[PDB]
């Protein structure tokens, strides 16, 4: 079973730039049989290059493939629009066809620090035995971001989620809200109610909180 | 019957 | 034209059955042959199985083999999928594929929409939707509020502001799969902090498969 | 671990500089380096930073084009280099390191910073 290792993971450029992406293989693929794929979020895999540098029909020339043996390289040479996406590398010279886990071309626009919103449980919400609390990070670059709940400067864990909105089409930014999930008896023993996030764009880390009641 | 053989006609 | 179109997904217990169908078209389907791929939610790509142009041989992959059974018609130009005793690690959306030229491998050069099969244990469950209370008054700038959509199963819910007329500055989170088993997803807008006592916002959440509507309040 | 900027003065508008931040105490080539700056009772805006080998360097809105952040991991030293300055510019530009490997901002150490006025 031949593993694919794509790097990097994330790949942040702008339009117009030169993109390359890296597949590492741990056996030699024989006969140079690698495809490449794009996906975009929602959508289903398209064939980009087949046998390793053959391009496949209906495929700009700004596509390129190169490599052998156990090293490839999917090349973009102008970075278009819609062309940031995520792309897999797959190999078929062994008996069970396989994937690697995909390299992520994103859009690099200027640093935004995200705007913090805190939200407490609403009083229907606690009726029914449970309680969640929100913190929302609004319209922030680039992705990497931080967000610790601390319930009576009390560093909580295990106990929240967090969901991210993929790149906005318009300002290419990210929006991310963690939500912290308690029960109605685990959440009237505390008062104050905080999450803390860092940013790379924020000088200090920007706190919101609240005291129930 | 080569698992990795191709599964199309003539090619 | 070349077009796959998957059908037969939906909701399916764990260790009960289901029968995907992919109607092709704008190609002679008997000349070729058609994979079955799946990607998990979140996850990657992960080949399924194949089944030759004649339907001859049926070659899968471990971690279905024994499970799973492809099988095609060339006289309707469809092919099948039987999933037998499905488990947790099957919940992924399934392509069929079309095979590629080459002397020899599996490289899939058309796909299909695809078709989600969710192997879960959990009714069709209509949301409860709670507002998420703005803090400012006038406070500020720009302030935030939002709808909190949670408990609901199957995939998905629409949320809509103001019955369409608020779409500026909407934020709609992908849900999460929280640990009882049902999604759950929260519904932001930022609007002027000056209007917070003036204007009326409500969110409209609409779930499909429980055929539930839930309009909302949200008030500071 | 300790930084110390240098480069800093007084130009006039169209002139140019070269920032550096110098370390000690700590190898940064595996962390990321931030430039920041506060202008006359602002906030401290985030202007540039550079993270490791590869992984790109980010810029904020209105420094964008004018402004270029580079390494030096040999000599455990990040530069800033700023052209086309404007008398919008005038502050302290302190660089901060980010203890986060990750990259999540977290700034535990930063400098002193240098005064670059532009009249």
């Amino acid at each position: 079973e031949i593993v694919l290792t794509q790097s990097p993971g994330t790949l942040s450029l702008s339009p117009g730039e030169r993109a390359t992406l890296s597949c590492r293989a741990s056996q030699s693929v024989s006969s140079s049989y690698l495809a490449w794929y794009q996906q975009k979020p929602g959508q289903a895999p398209r064939l980009l290059i087949y046998g390793a540098s053959s391009r496949a029909t209906g495929i700009p020339d700004r596509f390129s493939g190169s490599g052998s043996g156990t090293d490839f390289t999917l090349t973009i040479s102008r970075l278009e629009p819609e062309d940031f996406a995520v792309y897999y590398c797959q190999q078929y010279g062994s008996s069970p066809p396989t994937f690697g886990q995909g390299t992520k071309v994103e859009i690099k626009r200027t640093v935004a620090a995200p705007s913090v919103f805190i939200f407490p449980p609403s009083d229907e919400q606690l009726k029914s035995g449970t309680a969640s609390v929100v913190c929302l990070l609004n319209n922030f670059y680039p992705r990497e971001a931080k967000v610790q709940w601390k319930v009576d400067n009390a560093l909580q864990s295990g106990n929240s989620q967090e969901s991210v909105t993929e790149q906005d089409s318009k300002d290419s930014t990210y929006s991310l809200s963690s939500t912290l999930t308690l029960s109605k008896a685990d959440y009237e023993k505390h008062k104050v109610y905080a999450c803390e996030v860092t940013h790379q764009g924020l000088s200090s880390p920007v706190t919101k909180s609240f005291n129930r009641g | 019957a080569n698992p990795n053989a191709n599964p199309n006609a003539n090619p | 034209q070349v077009q796959l179109v998957e059908s037969g997904g939906g909701v399916v217990q764990p260790g009960r059955s289901l029968r995907l169908s992919c109607e092709a078209s704008g190609f002679t389907f008997s000349s070729y042959g058609i994979h079955w791929v799946r990607q998990a939610p979140g996850k990657g790509l992960e080949w399924v199985a194949v089944i030759w142009y004649d339907g001859s041989n049926k070659y899968y992959a471990d971690s279905v083999k024994g499970r799973f059974t492809i099988s095609r018609d060339n006289s309707k130009n469809t092919l099948y999928l039987q999933m037998n005793s499905l488990r947790a690690e099957d919940t992924a959306v399934y392509y069929c594929a079309r095979a590629g030229y080459s002397n020899y491998g599996h490289y899939f050069d058309y796909w299909g929409q695809g078709t989600l099969v969710t192997v879960s244990s959990a009714s069709t469950k209509g949301p409860s939707v709670f507002p998420l209370a703005p803090s400012s008054k006038t406070s500020g700038g720009t302030a935030a509020l939002g709808c909190l959509v949670k408990d609901y199963f199957p995939e998905p819910v629409t949320v809509s502001w103001n019955s369409g007329a608020l779409t500026s500055g909407v934020h709609t989170f992908p849900a999460v799969l929280q640990s009882s088993g049902l999604y759950s997803l929260s519904s932001v807008v930022t609007v002027p902090s000056s209007s917070l006592g003036t204007q009326t916002y409500i969110c409209n959440v609409n779930h499909k498969p429980s055929n539930t509507k839930v309009d909302k309040r949200v008030e500071p | 671990v300790q930084l110390x900027x240098s480069g800093g003065g007084x130009v006039q508008x169209g002139x140019s500089l070269x920032l550096s931040c110098x370390a000690x105490x700590x190898x940064x080539x595996x962390x990321x380096x931030x430039w920041x700056r506060q202008x006359p009772g602002x906030x401290r805006e985030x202007v540039x930073x550079x993270x490791x080998x590869x992984x790109x360097x980010x810029x904020x809105d209105s420094x964008x084009g004018r402004f270029t952040x580079s390494x030096d991991x040999x000599x455990x030293x990040x530069x800033l280099q700023x052209x086309x300055l404007x008398x919008x510019d005038x502050a302290x530009y302190y660089c901060x390191x980010x203890x986060x490997x990750x990259x999540x901002x977290x700034x535990x150490x930063w400098g002193x910073g240098t005064x670059v006025t532009v009249s």
